[PDB]
């Protein structure tokens, strides 16, 4: 009731965020679930975790719809963004339930925080040309490092980058890439693919019909592109779409935001050290809840340290000093927990990855603060 | 039916492993402190082994034997008693690795006795010889600092380091004679803060006269020991006053024989019973300090401290009875006055004035000083000083792994017993790193990397453990050192305690009430 | 300094005319007792009861 | 705290700590209990972060000497 009802809502998102802390990165851990029916689900993806679990906390139910929005854009690595919404709720404990800070005052501070965050996003902006196929090849392979299809992606990711550019082009560049039709053929080898430019069913070169147990082959000459995938196993087709069909978000994000940000949770390192410097120039009542947001920003990279088995207190001492002094291009190695910068790490992510992450986090955090209490038993 | 019998497993371990995690937190200089509170509110806060076992009540019957076996650890060592307990706790889990596979408990006991003989062979080469007759304060300040950092904080360490060094050195001589039985002088009082403690080279009296004109700070005085008292009693009244006034002039004549008119020569008296305040006016005109209500133990010590003699009757007076003191100061605190007698020509004993307020603050420094003084006392008795900072425990485990079948020539049955002992040797430096916040395994891994380079360096060196930085260091530069007799009974006592618990495969309850 | 009667809107007031000052010997001993008491609680490990 | 009966032995550290202030000065007792009580409240965040008491005790002792220099 009142402030006591908001405490249960903070711990509701805190308990869920603590489970997905280990779900980020190539070192991401797994979680096992036990339902009252006796079924067990063991996976490292937080998407199916929030869908199968029915939570008794009404505040945690709002995070289920937020995960559907984050998964609609990318879906890989964006599940852990909910932690940022949970760290802000825990950050208000010295303020909301102690200093009696009004929620709108915190929301107004988040409005200035979201505005200043986009300025920091434009500071780490690193544009790159999309005409180079080799530059775009290593870009889509970023999310592949979490799977064993890495060495298989040589004949896989090349088909996705060529099909999107046909249905993208320009107009701005806004277009519809959903006209592509991907066909999956079970059995065979993953190395076997089909290169087809046209519509699958003037001066046509040739017409032929192959032999396939599923259906036949038909070519339609236009004045649109299709993909025929041959999987290396029976049920592997589910993971193939995650590394190709779901990987189309990388090709969509590079067209909307050609700029590149540090990948593997290395972006918010330069954001947290910069947000603390922008707070000293505010000099107001809202400075304390505004500066405390940087304390919630440094909790996200600690997930890598928890995955790398390091000490987040001692390691971030030198790590935060590199982003606030040397340069903002430095980063954190997630594998071994090392200071190796993102320059030689070879992975960069678009700016929109963190843009949609912070935008949906602030919008979801303020709505949870606007709720005074929760009542039950209405019998609708 | 058969079967029945019994099985040796963790059931018997749960009694002996309970103190492991309890005594693991307070192990080392970074450890914590345990408190003992009664129904009256008195709280005694210390991690010393006295409260860990004897003053600790627990339903585990194993702690009774651990408390009885610690009697030799408290007398000989008294510091770091939790290290031996952690050695047993690691060997208990090694039983499920070995004994659970069908190894008989007697088999692994041979590895403990063989390791005891091999530890002495390694202890002889690992110790460093030092000449204690040179009165070198370099190692005395390092051993004292190593004992204080493992008990008190860094503030009390800087103050008490030179104090403890000069305390035992006063009794120490070219004959290496140090007697702690005659010299104790522990003053229990509440004043200022424990950081204000001071050192006194002589006995301090807890009694003093209430006469306002009694001089406080006096250059020197001649102590006159008197077991009787001359004052006005109920007793006819003039008969007792005749014996007092007649002997009073003899006291004044005694001051004239030593030429008390010289401002550089003072005079003082002491009595066992009370003194009439009317008679104190005579001592005030002559600037004579008086003391009443003296204990029998304090008066007997003044003969060996001040250097005079103990006299009963006032009628007998000789210059040899009066002692000598270089500094005389009297401080008034509460209802009692403490007289500081120091700067004697040849003090036979000294003391450390204790300060504090709360009860747990005094008890924390009460045992720490006596245990710290005993630690440096063994340094003067031991002509060999052992490098500390885990240099002995880490290097001993490598010596056991190198020579197994080449020297000992084990048949394979005792090979598991001699190897299990080496596994527990790294537990003591492992707890030190865990209390410092660093990862226990990663720090010990870097220490073993330097040990491998030291074997190929073809030189004599010792690898230490630094808790602050987390890398290897030099025990000489660090300053952590151990006495020879400290680790002599520690390794010997560890083999006896651990073996007695492993030989018990069954427990029963019966007897007479 | 901070003196709040009718001035709570302003928040600042001269302490020289008001002669509002703090004792120096008290503050020196305040930080000493507070630090000694705070580190004492952090040093507590386990409560021990002897024959009771 | 003298007249009150407290059944928690752990919090009694602050109760007996008042005697050090009364003997040395006798005033500012409320200031000591507020200051000492707040230092342990703000340290709760560092405990949840996993920071050992080694740097916490050293942190207060290092800042204590800096305060005496500013006085």
């Amino acid at each position: 009731t009142g402030r006591q009802a908001q405490i249960s809502n903070i711990t509701a998102a805190k308990a869920v965020a603590d489970v997905i802390r280990t779900c980020l990165g190539p070192k991401a851990m797994l979680k096992m679930l036990l339902d009252p029916m006796g079924g067990l689900v063991l996976t490292n993806d937080g998407h199916a975790i929030l869908r199968e679990i029915d939570v008794a906390h009404p505040a945690a139910k709002s995070m289920l719809e937020l995960s559907r929005t984050q998964d609609e854009e990318v879906g890989d690595g964006t599940t852990t963004v909910i932690i940022l919404a949970g760290e802000i709720l825990a950050q208000c404990a010295p303020y909301l339930i102690e200093k009696n800070i009004h929620p709108v005052i915190i929301i107004q501070a988040l409005k200035k925080a979201l505005t200043d965050a986009l300025e920091v996003i434009k500071q780490v902006s690193k544009p790159v040309d999309v005409e180079n196929d080799a530059a775009m090849k290593k870009l889509i392979q970023a999310s592949i490092g979490t799977k064993y299809v890495i060495h298989w992606s040589e004949k896989m990711c090349e088909l996705a980058l060529d099909a999107v550019k046909t249905v993208r082009k320009d107009l701005f560049e806004i277009d519809i890439k959903r006209y592509v039709r991907v066909e999956k053929i079970p059995g065979g080898d993953v190395l076997d693919s089909r290169v087809l430019k046209g519509v699958l069913l003037t001066n046509c070169g040739l017409f032929k019909v192959e032999m396939i147990g599923d259906e036949y082959f038909s070519f339609l000459d236009n004045c649109a592109c299709t993909i025929m995938l041959r999987g290396g196993s029976k049920d592997i087709l589910n993971e193939i779409d995650r590394n190709l069909q779901d990987a189309m978000a990388v090709a969509r994000n590079v067209m909307l935001s050609p700029s590149l940000s540090p990948g593997g949770g290395a972006t918010e390192m330069a954001v947290s050290v910069k947000l603390a410097e922008k707070a000293k120039q505010l000099e107001g009542i809202q400075q304390w809840p505004y500066q405390a947001v940087a304390d919630a920003m440094e909790c996200i990279p600690r997930t890598l340290i928890q995955n790398a088995g390091g000490d987040p207190i001692r390691l971030l001492s030198q790590l935060r000093a590199k982003h606030a002094q040397g340069n903002f291009t430095t980063g954190i190695d997630g594998d071994k927990g090392k200071i190796v910068d993102m320059v030689s790490y070879g992975i960069w992510e678009p700016e929109v990855i963190k843009q949609q992450s912070v935008k949906t986090a602030i919008e979801s955090a303020c709505l949870l603060l606007r709720v005074d209490d929760i009542v039950s038993g209405v019998r609708k | 039916e058969s079967l029945r019998r019994d099985a040796a497993l963790k059931v018997n371990v749960t009694s002996a492993e309970g103190l492991q995690s309890v005594l693991e937190t307070n192990l080392g200089p970074k450890g914590t402190l345990k408190m003992l509170v009664d129904g009256a509110g008195n709280i005694k806060l210390t991690k010393d082994g006295k409260v860990l076992l004897t003053e600790m009540q627990i339903q585990s019957p194993t702690a009774v034997l651990i408390a009885r076996a610690a009697a030799a650890q408290d007398e000989i060592t008294g510091d770091g008693t939790t290290t031996v307990v952690c050695l047993v706790g690691e060997l208990l889990r090694q039983a499920h690795r070995f004994i659970q596979e069908g190894v008989h408990p007697r088999i692994i006991t041979d590895g403990f006795e063989i390791a005891r003989k091999e530890s002495m062979k390694f202890l002889d080469e690992f110790k460093i010889s030092k000449t204690n007759l040179s009165n070198d304060r370099e190692f005395l300040l390092q051993v004292a600092r190593s004992s204080l950092l493992t008990k008190v904080d860094a503030d009390l360490t800087e103050v008490l380091t030179p104090i403890v060094t000069d305390a035992v050195l006063s009794v120490y001589d070219a004959q290496a004679d140090n007697l702690d039985l005659h010299m104790v002088e522990i003053m229990q009082m509440q004043h200022l803060s424990p950081k204000d403690t001071t050192f006194i080279k002589g006995l301090v009296l807890d009694h003093g006269g209430r006469h306002p004109d009694m001089p406080t700070r006096v250059k020197n005085a001649y102590v006159l020991i008197l077991n009787v008292s001359l004052e006005y009693e109920k007793t006819l009244a003039a008969s007792e006053r005749k014996f007092v006034d007649a002997k009073l002039k003899k006291i004044i004549d005694l001051k004239n024989e030593v030429c008390g008119m010289d401002p550089d020569k003072g005079f003082v008296i002491i009595n066992q019973k009370g003194i009439d305040p009317m008679s104190l006016d005579v001592f005030a005109k002559h600037n004579i300090l008086a003391l009443r209500r003296a204990k029998r133990r304090n008066m007997e010590r003044l003969q060996l401290v001040t250097g005079g003699e103990a006299q009963n009757s006032v009628e007998d007076l000789s210059p040899q009875i009066l002692g000598f003191s270089g500094l005389v100061y009297q401080e008034t605190i509460g209802e009692e006055k403490f007289t500081y007698v120091t700067e004697n020509t040849d003090p036979k004993s000294c003391t450390i004035l204790i300060k504090g307020s709360t009860h747990y603050a005094l008890a924390q420094t009460k045992d720490a000083v006596r245990d710290g003084l005993r630690a440096v006392a063994n340094v003067l008795k031991d002509k060999n000083i052992i490098p500390g900072a885990g240099a002995f425990y880490i290097a001993l485990s490598r010596y056991l792994r190198s020579a197994n079948m080449n020297k000992l020539g084990a048949k394979g049955k005792t090979k598991t017993g001699i190897e299990a002992f080496a596994e527990a040797l790294l537990v003591i430096p492992k707890t030190l790193v865990k209390n410092s916040g660093f990862d226990p395994l990663d720090v010990l891994a870097m220490v073993e990397d330097e040990l491998d380079d030291a074997q190929d360096s073809d030189e004599t060196r010792y690898v230490g453990v630094d808790l602050n930085i987390g890398d290897s260091c030099d025990p000489t530069i660090e300053g952590i050192w151990d006495s020879y007799r400290v680790l002599r009974n520690a390794i010997t006592g560890a083999t006896g305690i651990a073996s007695n618990l492993l030989l018990c495969d069954e427990l029963l309850r019966a007897g007479r009430s | 300094g901070v003196d709040i009667d009718g001035e709570s809107d302003e928040g600042v007031k001269d302490i020289r005319e008001e002669n509002i000052y703090d004792m120096l010997a008290t503050k020196k001993f305040a930080i000493n007792v507070a630090t000694e008491a705070a580190t004492t609680v952090l040093s507590i490990d386990q409560i021990i009861m002897a024959k009771k | 705290l003298r007249e009150l009966d407290i059944v928690h032995p752990a919090v009694k550290v602050l109760v007996m700590a008042t005697e050090q202030q009364k003997i040395d000065m006798g005033d500012g007792t409320n200031l000591v209990m507020i200051l000492a009580g707040e230092l342990l409240n703000v340290s709760e965040k560092l405990i949840s972060m996993g920071l050992s008491a080694v740097e916490i005790i050293q942190g207060y002792n290092m800042a204590r000497k800096f305060t005496l220099k500013e006085l």
